[PDB]
């Protein structure tokens, strides 16, 4: 075997690269852009649909729409188009040679996994492949075996507690609040300042704004009171047009939804309370240890200052006799990819691949008898 | 005596009192400055410094018209101050200090606009009460219904709000940035197709009246393309108030098509029916019938001929295509009923008039002058903590 | 996409032609036998130079229906032959000596005969139409416009 | 197999520029006018172009088939096409592919008539219709070897009958931002003729006005300062030699027209009341109505086109006005917010093929192998009927 491939088909971005490395070979938004103008420019070979970074470059005229909704793929055609683009542009290796690795959200409707493995075996001829939950990869990223992973990304967020050796499936919690919902709420509250964003390209612009100028408040009412004098919370942004945008308390109001889901009218408990309930569902033999290790991973958890509030609030909920630490790796965005690469690099993993030889006589349902 | 109610819409201004049924006075929200161009300019009576309202729209030939409100918000405020002065001082000619006024405002406006409008209403007039309400709840009041989703389409902006059993779902309020003004602009472009040019200011109101009288919403796209492609029956003759006649063809059914296909006016947002379907589908599974069972049209822009039928057919079709995935077995098990009351144009005013005496006789429900001056702009929170 | 795939055709079943006109109480075999009995009498009357009586006898009963296409075609062929085998000079007396319903059937069937000229003789049908419209009036054509589609 | 070279038609309001694909210049650039009477039958006694111009008082009455870019009379247009093809261009229609051009915002009926005339009266192998602009964007880039195509900018096509401001972003043309002013070289020519009229010059022929523009007119910053400068400076008072027909040395004393004429573009109120928005302001509105992400590309590259943009200091004045307006808006936003910005630059671009940029772009486009697949084949016309080209595509979305 030459090499191995890891492709974390996230809701918003795709991080595809060879195994055995810490730097992804190609990371780019998972957007398929189709122009909305019949006025074709004759010549110079413009193609019907645009994917990857070209979509971001030409978003001025296309209609960007993600092919994943809350971790569930719903436009398999554009999914396979994205995979085609990856394999034969950003990797330049045929899938017939190098086996791949995929990532799936926990508690995902398994029709998604079945169709995924079926379509890969059909139209990509991969020698072998595997599907693993992002939580185990996140745990493997730090090299340890204890803790509960707070993996929040673009589509959904989930917590999977795990001790040495075996996990605890009954304690897995999943919430749909994620970066897409944060961007939507930020767009909703931006119109209160007179700035209106409606198009999908405007959604990307607001997402960039959220990337650059957002943070989590240590104490919500204290910062709201501080917002009485617009001194420090007030910042500025430069639009691609050349405009100037003035942003106020919306800098920290939109990340608060992770802890107060009622802001966007979703009946639920904030991620801190979700983690507390998930750990409480575990037995006394295990939470005494799981309190100390709390793995934070994903693009959404990259917010500056979110870790401090997470820590303070989790110790507020937990008994005062507990010592709680929050793990804050400086490479949390690619943490799932690094965990997958580490898992693939181990020589003790070649045994439980999913080869075509066993797939042919077992059908697409084999993905359930092998992975989990 | 009775509290006053004001509905300062983008394209029109309506005003009245409680217990009223029809708007006491309606007039375009226009401000006319004097101007001399290549016309005959007969000296009918006189041209004053600033002419607004009915006199402005009548003498519009000799004056230029500027719209203070655009996209549901006030662009230039001095002209709008002149508008309130006109309305209070000659339209009703009753300007006491201390009376109660109930204002209106589309849902997702900027905070500054509402705040400084309330500040102007307090300081410059001295009224003893104020209340600003969404047009959607007033439209709901108009028919007396309690549960159901109401859509309001006006001159400035079209918005929809779902309400279930006296509870407003503030997180699912709609805002579609296509309205009658965009339709009028598209009509002007579609007339520029043939050769007619309307670059003056009075021509804007002329083509607005043209779209009022002639334009209609299609019910079947392919059928109307066939009609306009093979038959000349769709041709209408319209004579301008200047006295000149023009020919209008496919423009009749292509003007209000921008509401259902906003890509015609270069809008990425989904059409009216698609946006309604998404708004209803995003709600909880329990209230979905009552969202579908009671859809109430409101506003002037909803008065398009053949609009309710197209909306009902399109929402049923889109439900069939999106949920059933082409299976026609469960189609007859769907109940959708679009309300088409004759006065859905003044539903906002009717709801405001009802709310005027619904919550009267108790000043401790809204904001007073003293409370305003001693709690600043932040005092304007008793109205509603909407998102 | 969703603009096409019309649904109005199924949710509200539109009125269909049997809801407008009375249904045919007679059976297919009965009417087929009746026509197969009437036609040879008309042919024999044509043979013996009494075409007026043959047309009168053939005019007494008239078939209709969406399941009687073939027998209706044979009836129409016989009617066309009978009418074409009539001297022109005797037409006005025949037309004046008929009831309104009989004239309605005559004009209906001659007008249907006009619809297929690749197998019929149009001149005699046009001449008969001219004379009947001249004598009886326009009400016959009105009744044609308001007759059953299967007629 | 190896097809014949495509033919690049062009039917402007004032001038028609025929030619071939791959050529370095149009074969014929002659006025779009046909001479006609009112033992050769009256069916054939017609002349076009320069022959028509010379044969004006010999018994013919000239008429312009195209006005404001839209064709009104069809006999003149079809006779013009047949005379061109079978007299000057010298091609057999059945063994060539044509690339017709016509201004946007035209009725679909005009396109249908053009297609049916071409495929019935002549019945060429294939007909392709392009928008006067586009070709302008194609011809904008000079050293077009493999890669250096702008593919994003604004084309200000001002010609004889009508001017068009069309933005293009990544090739595709944004319809919703298309706006057109119904003033061009012909209207300002009528203005120049009226200015000659009021001064009671010995000769006031329209050709004299055209030549007065050809070697006299230039753009000025502002009108009152230019009037003051003309009053002070006495060497700006030229006397153009006319020699109309027999008036030898009848010099025409030109005057303030030299700067009053080009100012109509930047001040359209003078021409008529049908339009009142100055050209830089209208361009600003066009760019602002465009999607936000492509505004930088629209402002960065502005391409002039047509023969009416050859005025001296036209591009300089247009760039100055646009830059001033965009600076005003940006500074207003800055003092509203209280932060600096890098700003946006504006580069109005003029090139060596200003006069016939449309033709040059068409010739460069036709040489691409993929162009043949885009043409309307004759089989498609005979199958789908004469309405094969009625769905207007560039501006607006059908249905
Ligand atoms: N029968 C009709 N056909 C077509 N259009 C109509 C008809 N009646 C009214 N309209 C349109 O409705 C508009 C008037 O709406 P109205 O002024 O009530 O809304 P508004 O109160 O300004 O909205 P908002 O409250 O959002 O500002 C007019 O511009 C007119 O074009
Ligand atoms: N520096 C950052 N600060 C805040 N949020 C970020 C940052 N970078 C990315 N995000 C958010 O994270 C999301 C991407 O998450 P991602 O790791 O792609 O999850 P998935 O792989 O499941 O799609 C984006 O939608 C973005 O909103
Ligand atoms: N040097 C010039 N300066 C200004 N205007 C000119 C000049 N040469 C020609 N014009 C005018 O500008 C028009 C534009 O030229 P052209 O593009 O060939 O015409 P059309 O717009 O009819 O296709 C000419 O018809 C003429 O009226
Ligand atoms: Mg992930
Ligand atoms: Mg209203
Ligand atoms: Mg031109």
């Amino acid at each position: 075997e030459t090499t191995a491939l890891v492709c974390d088909n996230g809701s918003g971005l795709v991080k595809a690269g060879f195994a055995g490395d810490d730097a992804p070979r190609a990371v780019f938004p998972s957007i398929v852009g189709r122009p909305r103008h019949q006025g074709v420019m004759v010549g110079m070979g413009q193609k019907d649909s645009y994917v990857g970074d070209e979509a971001q470059s030409k978003r001025g005229i296309l209609t960007l729409k993600y092919p994943i909704e809350h971790g569930i793929i719903t436009n398999w055609d554009d999914m396979e188009k994205i995979w085609h683009h990856t394999f034969y542009n950003e990797l330049r290796v045929a899938p017939e040679e190098h086996p791949t690795l995929l990532t799936e959200a926990p508690l995902n409707p398994k029709a998604n996994r079945e169709k995924m493995t079926q379509i890969m075996f059909e139209t990509f001829n991969v020698p072998a492949m595997y599907v693993a939950i992002q939580a185990v990869l996140s745990l493997y990223a730090s090299g340890r075996t204890t803790g509960i992973v707070l993996d929040s990304g673009d589509g959904v967020t989930h917590n999977v507690p795990i001790y040495e050796g075996y996990a605890l499936p009954h304690a897995i919690m999943r919430l749909d609040l994620a970066g897409r919902d944060l961007t939507d709420y930020l767009m909703k509250i931006l119109t209160e300042r007179g700035y209106s964003f409606v198009t999908t390209a405007e959604r990307e612009i607001v997402r960039d704004i959220k990337e650059k100028l957002c943070y989590v408040a240590l104490d919500f009412e204290n910062e709201m009171a501080t917002a009485a004098s617009s001194s420090s919370l007030e910042k500025s942004y430069e639009l691609p047009d050349g405009q100037v945008i003035t942003i106020g308390n919306e800098r920290f109001r939109c990340p608060e939804t992770l802890f107060q889901p009622s802001f966007i009218g979703m009946e639920s408990a904030g991620i801190h309370e979700t983690t507390y309930n998930s750990i409480m569902k575990c037995d006394i033999d295990i939470r005494k240890d799981l309190y100390a290790n709390n793995v934070m991973s994903g693009g959404t958890t990259m917010y500056p200052g979110i870790a401090d509030r997470m820590q303070k609030e989790i110790t507020a909920l937990a008994p005062s006799t507990m010592k709680i630490k929050i793990i804050a790796p400086p490479e949390r965005k690619y943490s799932v990819w690094i965990g997958g690469s580490i898992l693939a690099s181990l020589s003790t993993f070649q045994q439980m691949w999913i080869t075509k030889q066993e797939y042919d006589e077992a059908g697409p349902s084999i993905v359930h008898r092998k992975c989990f | 005596s009775a509290p006053i109610v004001l509905d300062n819409g983008t394209g029109f201004v309506k005003v009245g009192y409680a217990k009223d049924n029809f708007p006491r006075f309606q007039f375009p929200s226009i401000v006319g400055r004097p101007i001399l161009r290549a016309e005959e300019k007969t000296g009918n009576v006189q041209i004053k410094d600033v002419m607004v309202g009915d006199e402005a729209e009548a003498v519009r030939s000799l004056l230029q018209v500027k719209y203070p409100m655009e996209n549901g918000i006030i662009r230039d405020f001095e002209e709008m101050n002149q508008l309130w002065d006109y309305t209070f001082f000659e339209k009703l000619k009753i300007d006491p200090r201390g009376r109660k006024i109930l204002l209106t405002e589309p849902p997702m406006n900027p905070v500054a606009n509402r705040e400084k409008m309330c500040e102007t209403m307090f300081e410059r007039y001295g009224f003893g009460g104020v209340y600003v309400a969404i047009q959607a709840v007033l439209s709901l009041y108009a028919q007396g219904l309690s549960s159901g989703v109401v859509v309001d389409s006006g001159d400035g902006v079209t918005h929809i709000v779902p309400v279930y059993e006296s509870v407003v779902l503030n997180h699912l309020v709609g805002r579609l940035d296509v309205a009658g003004r965009d339709a009028t602009r598209y009509l002007i472009s579609l007339l520029l197709r043939k050769g007619y040019a309307f670059n003056r200011t009075a021509d804007f109101e002329t083509v607005r009246e043209m779209k009022e009288k002639l334009c209609y919403v299609s019910y079947d796209l392919e059928l109307d393309h066939k009609l306009s492609e093979e038959t000349t029956v769709l041709m209408r003759n319209y004579t301008l108030p200047d006295g000149r006649v023009i020919k209008v063809g496919s423009e009749r059914y292509e003007c209000p098509e921008c509401l259902f296909q906003p890509h015609l006016v270069g809008s990425e947002q989904p059409g009216l029916s698609e946006f309604i379907f998404d708004t209803i589908q995003a709600a909880d599974v329990d209230i979905r019938k009552y969202l579908y069972r009671a859809i109430v049209l409101s506003g002037g822009s909803s008065m398009y001929a053949g609009l309710p039928s197209r909306l009902e057919k399109e929402i049923k079709q889109l439900w069939f295509e999106r949920v059933l995935h082409g299976d026609p077995a469960r189609l007859p098990n769907f109940k959708v009923k679009i309300e088409d009351a004759p006065r859905r144009r003044h539903a906002v005013f009717i709801g405001g008039a009802v709310l005027a005496d619904i919550m009267a006789q108790n000043d401790h429900m809204w904001v007073s002058k003293a409370e305003w001056e001693e709690y600043g702009v932040r005092a304007l929170d008793k109205l509603g903590p909407r998102t | 996409t969703f603009r096409t795939l019309d649904v109005d055709s199924i949710t509200e079943p539109v009125l269909t032609e049997q809801d407008i006109f009375p249904i045919r109480n007679e059976t297919a075999e009965q009417v087929q036998a009746a026509v197969s009995q009437l036609i040879p009498q008309a042919r024999s009357a044509i043979q013996t130079g009494n075409a007026l009586q043959g047309l009168k006898t053939l005019l007494s009963y008239v078939p209709y229906g969406n399941d009687v296409q073939e027998v209706r075609t044979q009836y129409l062929n016989a009617f066309v032959d009978v009418l074409s085998n009539i001297r022109a000079a005797d037409i006005p007396a025949f037309v004046k000596e008929c009831s309104t319903e009989e004239i309605d059937n005559i004009v209906n069937f001659i007008y249907r005969g006009l619809a297929n000229p690749q197998a019929y003789n149009s001149s005699v049908l046009l001449n008969w139409h001219e004379k009947v419209v001249e004598i009886s009036g326009i009400g016959c054509i009105v009744r044609v416009l308001n007759s059953r589609p299967d007629l | 197999a190896s097809f014949n070279v495509p033919i690049i038609m062009d039917n402007g309001t004032g001038y028609s520029k025929l030619g071939y694909a791959g050529n370095d210049a149009p074969s014929y650039v002659f006025p779009t006018v046909i001479a006609t009477r009112s033992r050769a039958t009256e069916d054939l006694d017609f002349f076009i172009g320069n022959d028509a111009l010379k044969k004006a008082s010999a018994g013919y009455s000239l008429d312009y088939p195209i006005r404001h870019g839209q064709i009104e009379n069809w006999d003149h247009m079809e006779r013009f096409w047949q005379q061109s093809l079978f007299k000057y261009l010298r091609c057999e229609p059945e063994d060539h592919y044509f690339l017709l051009t016509e201004p946007p915002l035209n009725p679909p009926e005009n396109r249908e008539n053009t297609a049916e005339i071409m495929f019935e009266s002549f019945n060429c192998a294939g007909l392709y219709i392009a928008v006067q602009a586009v070709l302008a964007l194609a011809a904008s880039w000079t050293s077009s070897k493999v890669t250096d195509r702008s593919l994003t900018g604004t084309v200000v096509d001002s010609g004889d009958g009508v001017t068009h401001i069309i933005p293009v972003a990544e090739g595709y043309v944004i319809g919703s931002s298309i706006k057109t002013m119904p003033l061009a070289g012909r209207d300002v020519t009528y203005f120049v003729q009226s200015l000659l009229r009021d001064r009671n010059e010995p000769d006031s022929s329209l050709k004299t006005a055209e030549r007065i523009k050809e070697e006299c007119c230039y753009v000025c910053p502002d009108i009152v300062k230019e009037f003051s400068r003309f009053d002070r400076e006495p060497d700006r008072y030229l006397k153009y030699a006319s020699e109309s027909i027999t008036g030898h040395s009848t010099t025409i004393d030109v005057g303030f027209e030299r700067f009053l004429a080009p100012e109509i573009f930047f001040n359209p109120e003078i021409a008529s009341s049908d339009f009142l928005t100055p050209l830089p302001e209208l361009v600003d509105n066009v760019v602002q109505s465009s999607p936000i992400d492509v505004r930088k590309g629209l402002y960065k590259n502005i391409v002039l086109s047509g023969g009416s943009t050859l005025f001296k200091n036209f591009g300089n004045r247009l760039q100055r006005d646009l830059k001033r307006i965009v600076d005003e808006r940006i500074h207003r936003s800055e003092m509203l917010s209280g932060a600096k910005s890098g700003g946006v630059d504006v580069n109005v671009i003029s090139h060596k093929r200003q006069r016939n940029a449309v033709w040059f772009g068409g010739s460069l486009l036709a040489q691409t192998p993929e162009f043949g697949s885009y043409c309307h084949t004759k089989a498609d016309y005979e199958e789908y009927g004469a309405s094969i080209a009625r769905r207007y595509q560039i501006f607006g979305n059908s249905l």
